[PDB]
RNA sequence: UCUGUUUACCAGGUCAGGUCCGGAAGGAAGCAGCCAAGGCAGA
RNA sequence: AACCCCGGCGAGGGGAGUGAAAAAGAACCUGAAACCGUGUACGUACAAGCAGUGGGAGCACGCUGGCGUGUGACUGCGUA
RNA sequence: UGCUGUGAGGCAUGCUGGAGGUAUCAGAAGUGCGAAUGCUGACAUAAGUAACGAUAAAGCGGGUGAAAAGCCCGCUCGCCGGAAGACCAAGGGUUCCUGUCCAACGUUAAUCGGGGCAGGGUGAGUCGACCCCUAAGGCGAGGCCGAAAGGCGUAGUCGA
């Protein structure tokens, strides 16, 4: 039936995009984190 | 010919380098 | 319903004891060609009985 | 400060070849040199028809450790040892039992 | 004198060749040959290929004449099996086993 | 006892082509094609 | 792993060759067990049960008429 | 495999293996496994059993080819037709088209493919995005507020 992901860009964008967490203090402690355990994408970007 | 070229050209040649 | 006790290979090769394919015993052979064929089937080369029913 | 070089002849110390003399053709990074008439291998070769190269058993020379390899002495006949001191300003080989340059 | 042929990592079961390599044991090649060609099985036409196989190994190799040759020993042995994944209902899934098999023909003038 | 038909090397003959020996003279093993022929089916 | 051979200009294999070794062949040191087989000996188609243990005939194979090895018909006891 | 110890064990030795092992007396322990619905991998079992995804449906001739019920060609048959057709947005991101290949993938074969490998392919003043303008809503110089982080909001500046 109607499953709970339905994908949008825009909706991914704003909410998890780079710049969304940028924004706040949490947001850059997220790529904080991410940054220490040294992923290779942070953030959902094209 | 036409054919003639075709196969004797590459039939010569072709069995050279290959 | 399933298996109470993993049934030994024992049983398992008895079940299969009457799995066994059975060989085809003739082989005809065609009067005119020569060419082992099965009876009542035509040849490879479409012989019967000693036409050539078949071209081909 | 390289001991071993090209156009060096040489003595083999150690393997097949062992006792036998000749020239160096050229040298490796890895520590290995190869070296004329020495350590022929038997190598299989698919003929290629772009290089028009025939097939066949090529018989080529494989490389050897430089450490099995020592430089021949020619006035002594000997494998030998080498050195190296400053003569003029440059840095020059010698041998160590004759203590003669190169 | 032996000559073997082998075929490795077969698909089909080691068990579905068995019932195929059992039909020829025993027999000299020719009679055989055609046990394989009338056989309706997959099994039959792989096993055909791994005694034809042999044949040629011995005349060629060894120099032996065809008219002699037995199927000496034949055995199907298990090879690699490799897993898969078929989805099931409810969400359950299902290792899949596709079974490969070592096809290994001898053959003998005696 | 005759007809068709087939039968790659491993029955036979001719043995093209090519190939071995020879400076040359020429031989030679023999693939292919042909002919018997191995047969058999029909008579 | 040149080259030859079977195969689909396959897969895989078999020779050949390299190498001390190719039961070192890239599905590659060593290669255990479960698990699956092919071959040989023995037993099994009137027989009831935690499958062994005690007794035990025969048969096979080794030995030098006896001693080992495998098998175990038949019976005592026997509910992991 | 043989021998030996009351026992955990030890010794010797045929094959395999192809470079490390270690007496004696001491010392230190990640020191001994069958259980924990133990943890990882491997292989069983049911079993060559159930199942092969809409009950719209196939048949023949020829082609290709090692092999064609399924691929291409032709011919009849049948199903959808307010869709099982045609065009977008979203979402995907090369799946498009050609050649070539058939191990794995495709619930069977596959010569076929949305599979593998190589190449090609997307041409805008006027179609969209960008851009101009704002909605809800967001951010927000100063400012008000708040232990700190921060919350609210003015001028603004973004947001289809
Ligand atoms: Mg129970
Ligand atoms: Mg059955
Ligand atoms: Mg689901
Ligand atoms: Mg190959
Ligand atoms: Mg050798
Ligand atoms: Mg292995
Ligand atoms: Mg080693
Ligand atoms: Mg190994
Ligand atoms: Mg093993
Ligand atoms: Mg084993
Ligand atoms: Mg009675
Ligand atoms: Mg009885
Ligand atoms: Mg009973
Ligand atoms: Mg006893
Ligand atoms: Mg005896
Ligand atoms: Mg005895
Ligand atoms: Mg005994
Ligand atoms: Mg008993
Ligand atoms: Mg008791
Ligand atoms: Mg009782
Ligand atoms: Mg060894
Ligand atoms: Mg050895
Ligand atoms: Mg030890
Ligand atoms: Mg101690
Ligand atoms: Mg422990
Ligand atoms: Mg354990
Ligand atoms: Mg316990
Ligand atoms: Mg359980
Ligand atoms: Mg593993
Ligand atoms: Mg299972
Ligand atoms: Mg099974
Ligand atoms: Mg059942
Ligand atoms: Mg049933
Ligand atoms: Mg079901
Ligand atoms: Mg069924
Ligand atoms: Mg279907
Ligand atoms: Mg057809
Ligand atoms: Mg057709
Ligand atoms: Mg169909
Ligand atoms: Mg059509
Ligand atoms: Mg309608
Ligand atoms: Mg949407
Ligand atoms: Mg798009
Ligand atoms: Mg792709
Ligand atoms: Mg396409
Ligand atoms: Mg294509
Ligand atoms: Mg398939
Ligand atoms: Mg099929
Ligand atoms: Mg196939
Ligand atoms: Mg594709
Ligand atoms: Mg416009
Ligand atoms: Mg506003
Ligand atoms: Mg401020
Ligand atoms: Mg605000
Ligand atoms: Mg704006
Ligand atoms: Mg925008
Ligand atoms: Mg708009």
């Amino acid at each position: 039936m109607k499953r709970t992901f339905q994908p949008s860009v825009l909706k991914r964008n704003r909410s998890h995009g780079f710049r969304a967490r940028m924004a706040t203090k949490n947001g850059r402690q997220v790529l904080a984190r991410r940054r220490a355990k040294g992923r290779a994408r942070l953030t959902v970007s094209k | 010919m036409k054919q003639s070229t075709l196969a004797l050209l590459l039939l010569l040649l072709l069995l050279t380098p290959v | 319903a399933v298996q109470q006790n993993k049934p030994t290979r024992s049983k398992r090769g008895m079940r299969r004891s009457h799995d066994a394919l059975t060989a085809v015993t003739s082989l005809s052979v065609d009067k005119t060609s020569g060419e082992k064929h099965l009876r009542h089937h035509i040849t490879a080369d479409g012989y019967y009985r000693g036409r050539k029913v078949i071209a081909k | 400060a390289a001991k071993i070089r090209r156009d060096d002849e040489v003595i083999v110390l150690t393997g097949k070849d062992k006792g036998k003399r000749g020239k160096v053709k050229n040298v490796l990074s890895s520590g290995k040199v190869i070296v004329e008439g020495i350590n022929l291998v038997k190598k299989h070769q698919k003929p290629v028809p772009a290089l028009n190269q025939p097939g066949g058993i090529v018989e080529k020379e494989a490389a050897i450790q430089v450490s099995n390899v020592a430089i021949f002495n020619a006035a002594t006949g000997k494998a030998d040892r080498v050195g190296f001191r400053f003569e003029d300003g440059k840095k020059v080989r010698f041998f160590k039992s004759n203590s003669e340059t190169i | 004198m032996e000559t073997i042929a082998k075929h490795r990592h077969a698909r089909s079961s080691a068990q579905k060749v068995r019932l195929v390599a059992d039909l020829i044991r025993g027999k000299k090649v020719s009679q055989a040959l055609d046990i394989l060609t009338y056989t309706n099985k997959k099994a039959a036409v792989l096993v055909k290929k791994v005694l034809e196989s042999a044949i040629a190994n011995a005349e060629h190799n060894d120099g032996a004449d065809i008219d002699d040759l037995k199927v000496t020993k034949i055995f199907v042995d298990e090879g690699p099996s490799m897993k898969r994944i078929m989805p099931r209902a409810k969400g359950r899934a299902d290792r899949i086993l596709k079974r490969t098999s070592h096809i290994t023909v001898v053959v003998s003038d005696r």
